[PDB]
RNA sequence: AUCCCAAACAUAUA
RNA sequence: CCUACUUCACAAAGCGCCUUCCCCCGUAAAUGAUAUCAUCUCAACUUAGAUACCCACACCCAAGAACAGGGUU
């Protein structure tokens, strides 16, 4: 019976250790983890957690890419949350659409 | 990169010391970022598994700086199992005692409650002063920032930032002070 | 020959004399080795960074638990980078 | 996140509609497409 | 004692206010309306299980579509907070037969005939 | 070399987008450690446990030895990965 | 013929790194002459 | 519209600005070019493409094995290409889709080389007290492909 | 404390958090657009 | 001695901290704003002297007391452990050996209440009872 | 009425 | 602890002897503010405020249930 209660569990920590790791690299580039994922999926770079988590192992500067993607994308979000009236977008923010 | 296995493993794994001043910097803080250095989540290679703690120095902790009233009002209870023995000091008389009890015990409650906590409290290093033993002082790689940032008083305010500062009102042509 | 790496192909000893020569036999001076990252200098878990250098550039950088340890892995890697060996080579076309 | 992508007509789930579920995930070498998927 | 509940009519007349606020049209009202439900049956009485069984609304986050003759409307009325209601906005008309395989729903709550994978 | 976050703790990476907008390229070159920033090379059973506690940094527990349970259990032959 | 026993990794990237595996000096500064903190000379 | 300097009256995060439209443009023109030209002489080395194939996300390089939980429907040693690839990176540059990358920028390839079972295993529901126990035994399929290349191309 | 904790003259009243309060308005705007989608 | 300078942004307004926008806009740290409402010998003046309304002078008040027992006013002394948002004088504040359980705990007290209106800037507000 | 009982933290863009 | 007294008499004992400590954080006194006098301070501000003990086979023993411990010059 736990052994197969466990597979949930597994999933579920699983997910926990990516989250930690890639908080741990984010913390090592300035970026705290919610304003990574957030704005990176702001950027329709839909890449799930393995992949971000094992590129912060396997592949460090990819990860540098990527997080100062992120960053980028919430400073241009400040932005134009600061524009007080009618401006023009940023350069990462336009929206790409697909039918 | 590129280096062989087992190097390549020493280099990943490796074990990092961190200094960090306590000086006018409340011990919760500095307890947060001790916390999540000595158990390794810092590391993008972390696991409980593969103890990847890494080891941490604070010093100056006799300075630490409670917020509040906390001097006084906080209270640390311990109790011998020998009857009577319900002790419970202030921190004022724990720090008195012991000047680097405040942290300790921060650290202490922060780390996760496993058998892996008294590892970890080993590889914390608590100087009372700015003294540090040489052997420990020439291990050190890095500084890490200090949480708090200390708000400097008059004494330090130069005249060019005290005259800038607009005057603000306007006492009469007569006063005592 | 995939996944192995090249010296656990090519059985040799003394990496930084091969070093030498074949920086010689290109006219370049003996190479001069300085330590780049020290972490945990007196303990008994070490770890050493060892950069070689060529005249103020950098050809190659090791870690070890000595010094020397670090030389001499030091002298691996830029012995793999000048053969064009490394483990980011484009990988054979099949 | 998934309300910002309400906000802007997606899918709130990318794993719903979109390229990355609708188009096919693989086809054979020469290029003559597959059978698709059952989903 | 817990019975069922008579909303007064009150609450159902819109006001300007509300037009400009939704996607507001009271003349030429909309057709049809689509249903999804963002609750459980459970905890709920019985005859919100029937009805959410009759409006065929099983699965939650599933999108149903109904008509929006009052008959309808008075069954929505007492699950209307298990369920969140748009309109089938339809900017190009509805499909022909041929081009019918090949349409789509986008989350704005329009049918759309282009979608090409 | 563009610093909104200042990207010299580590090195720089450059972020650009193709010119319709459906591809992001970003270009981050191996920053090499320069040389003035190196430094030169420089040319019985209580008290046991107890040393190699404070050599190593670990509590004493871990050093005593195990059970014939707790050893016959351990894998001799482990898979290897890689 | 492998034997139908578990599987423990989804997959077996013989080469798993092409940009330099991680250690602890990857986004870690360096300083003038490998001062270590607090020092002086 | 003035404020003395206080410690809370300006915000403490580090106001930055952003960079001027056209010149960001120009900019982001530039680095294109160099990537551009790195990709065509062939500077670049071996190549990690993170890929979308059939359920969920893998990292792929050249030469590795990666295990699929279901069957494929296709002949043992049966060359495929995988679409759907949302990152491919190399040494000094890595491209990311949005999400994903046109399938003449970059060219996965892949091969089957067994369709196994996998290993038998268990499924057991129990309750106190109420004589619940029930057993089940279940066999999910299993597909292992070979990543053959990954080429990318000049086009930007 | 006189038993059964969470009953009884002297319970324990339980707080409001922030984020209890922001998913009821939530649900309660929905229901707002409902009631309209239901009045034509 | 202190004089008005000829910039007031906005001129008679509601007390002279509303006569420079900050009505809402100053924390204990702020030692020149303090000092410009303090005798020589740490207790500040009369409002009356000053000008000041009742809400605002009773914050330049808490401020002057919780910079003092800071440690940031030292040249104002009447002629070690450091604090800071010293709310209660360390005389008059006794040790909790009775905390009660989650529901009914008694926290020590951090900052000042007159200080809510501040400007906040994290998401989640001032937490003055800790 | 055996022994207080989570360690902490007023502010980095929800 | 056994010198005497006392049951007893290589000793154990009491009804017989000798030793027993450490200022230990509590109080008020002044100057003085918002509230210019006035007021001990949920304002700042000067003051009445522990040691000691332990540490390197066999035969007897004031050490011992066994094992330990002191002695064998």
């Amino acid at each position: 019976v736990k052994c197969t209660k466990a597979r949930y569990l597994k999933k579920k920590n699983m997910r926990t250790l990516w989250i930690n790791r890639i908080t741990a690299a984010s913390q090592e580039h300035g970026l705290k983890y919610p304003a990574l994922i957030g704005n990176l999926v702001k950027c329709q770079v839909e890449l799930n957690r393995k992949v971000l988590a094992d590129l912060a192992i396997y592949e460090p500067k990819t990860f540098k890419s990527l997080a100062a993607l992120a960053s980028r994308r919430r400073h241009e979000g400040f932005a134009a949350a600061l524009g007080d009236g009618k401006e023009p977008e940023g350069i990462f923010s336009r929206v790409v659409q697909y039918h | 990169s590129s280096f062989s296995r087992a190097p390549q493993q020493w280099a990943t794994f490796a074990r990092i010391w961190y200094l960090l001043d306590g000086k006018m910097q409340p011990p919760g803080k500095l307890a947060a970022m001790a916390s999540i250095r000595l158990q390794g989540l810092h590391k993008p290679v972390y696991h409980a598994l593969s103890d990847c703690g890494d080891h941490v120095v604070i010093m100056n902790t006799r300075h630490i700086a409670f917020s509040g009233n906390k001097w006084e009002q906080k209270v640390y209870s311990s109790h011998t199992g020998y009857p009577g023995g319900f002790r419970q000091v202030t921190a004022a008389q724990l720090h008195l005692r012991d000047p680097v009890a405040i942290v300790k015990l921060a650290i202490y409650g922060m780390l996760p409650k496993n058998l892996h906590r008294r590892t970890m409290m080993e590889r914390l290093h608590l100087f009372p002063d700015e003294y540090i033993p040489e052997d420990i002082l020439k291990n050190l790689v890095e500084e890490l920032p200090q949480p708090r940032k200390i708000p400097k008083r008059l004494d330090e305010y130069t005249q060019e930032e005290i005259d800038a500062f607009p005057r603000l009102w306007t006492p009469p042509e007569d006063y005592r002070l | 020959m995939t996944g192995k790496e090249l010296f656990e192909m090519w059985k040799i000893i003394n990496p930084m004399g091969l070093l030498v020569e074949e920086l010689k036999k290109r006219n370049v001076s003996a190479p001069e080795s300085r330590l780049t990252r020290q972490s945990g200098g007196t303990t008994a878990l070490p770890l050493y960074f060892v950069g070689l250098y060529c005249d103020k550039k950098l050809i190659a950088e090791g870690p070890g638990e000595t010094v020397l340890v670090a030389e001499e892995e030091a002298a691996r890697v830029a012995l793999r980078k000048l053969y064009g060996f490394t483990e980011n080579r484009r990988p054979w076309n099949y | 996140g998934g309300q910002w992508r309400l906000q802007q007509g997606l899918a709130a789930n990318p794993s719903g509609y979109g390229p990355l579920t609708e188009l096919p995930d693989w086809s054979y070498a020469d290029g003559r497409p597959a059978p698709p998927m059952k989903g | 004692k817990f019975t069922r509940s008579r909303i007064p009519e009150k609450v159902f007349q819109a006001s300007p206010e509300d037009h400009e606020k939704y996607g507001g049209d009271p003349q030429n009202p909309h057709k049809l309306h689509i249903v999804t439900r963002i609750k459980s049956t459970r905890r709920r009485p019985y005859w919100e299980k029937d009805i959410i069984k009759m409006l065929g609304l099983e699965k939650a986050h599933t999108p149903q579509v109904h008509k929006n003759i009052p008959s309808v409307n008075a069954k929505l009325k007492v699950v209307k907070h298990l369920i969140r209601i748009k309109p089938l906005k339809l900017p190009q008309g509805l499909p022909a037969e041929e081009n019918m395989s090949n349409t789509c729903l986008k989350s704005t709550g329009e049918l759309v005939v282009q979608w090409h994978l | 070399t563009y610093s909104p976050l200042p990207d010299d703790y580590n090195c720089n990476v450059e972020l650009a987008l193709t010119s319709d907008g459906r591809t992001i390229v970003c270009y981050h070159p191996s920053v090499d450690i320069p040389y003035e920033h190196t430094k030169p090379i420089p040319r019985e059973e209580g008290p046991m446990i107890e040393q190699l506690s404070k050599m190593f940094f670990t509590t004493k527990h871990r050093w005593y030895p195990h059970g014939r349970y707790h050893r016959c259990r351990k894998n001799l032959n482990p898979p290897k990965d890689r | 013929g492998l034997d139908v026993i578990r599987i423990r990794k989804p997959f077996h990237t013989d080469n798993p790194s092409i940009q330099g595996q991680w250690h602890p000096f990857t986004n870690k500064p360096t300083t003038f002459r490998g001062l270590r903190p607090r020092e002086v000379q | 519209g003035y404020v003395p300097k206080t410690s809370l009256s300006s915000p403490p995060w580090p106001e930055v600005v952003l960079p001027d439209p056209v010149e960001e443009t120009r900019h982001h023109a530039e680095v294109v070019k160099k990537v551009n030209e790195m990709i065509v002489t062939g500077q670049y080395g071996r190549l990690f493409a993170v890929v979308h194939f059939a359920s969920r996300q893998w990292k792929v390089t050249s030469e590795d094995l990666i295990l699929i939980g279901n069957e494929l429907d296709l002949a043992c040693g049966e060359r495929i290409r995988l679409e759907k690839v949302l990152l491919v990176g190399a040494d000094n540059f890595t491209l990311l889709g949005k999400p994903l990358l046109g399938k003449d920028l970059v060219r996965v390839e892949a091969t089957v080389i067994e369709k196994t079972e996998s290993w038998p295993r268990i499924i057991m529901r129990f309750r106190k007290r109420k004589n619940f126990k029930k057993k089940r035994i279940v066999t999910t399929p299993q597909t292992v492909l070979r990543i053959n290349s990954i080429e990318i191309a000049p086009c930007l | 404390i006189p038993g059964r904790q969470w009953i009884g003259k002297h319970r324990r009243p339980r707080f409001v958090s922030l984020r209890a309060k922001q998913n009821m308005i939530r649900r309660l705007e929905i229901e707002a657009e409902n009631h309209y989608w239901l009045s034509m | 001695t202190p004089k008005e300078s000829p910039n007031p942004p906005n001129p008679s307004g509601q007390c002279p901290i509303c006569r420079w926008n900050l009505k809402h806009k100053y924390n204990y740290d702020d030692v020149l704003l303090l000092s410009q409402f303090i005798r020589p010998h740490g207790g500040m003046l009369p409002r009356k002297i000053t000008g000041l309304c009742q809400e605002e002078h009773r914050k330049i008040e808490e401020c002057v007391k919780m910079a003092h027992r800071a440690g940031l006013l030292p040249n104002h002394r009447p002629r070690q452990l450091n604090r800071y948002l010293t709310r209660w004088a360390p005389g008059s504040v006794k040790p909790i050996y009775k905390k009660g359980p989650r529901w009914n705990r008694v926290r020590m007290p951090v900052g000042s209440p007159l200080l809510r209106d501040n400007v906040c800037y994290s998401r989640t507000p001032w937490k003055l009872y800790h």
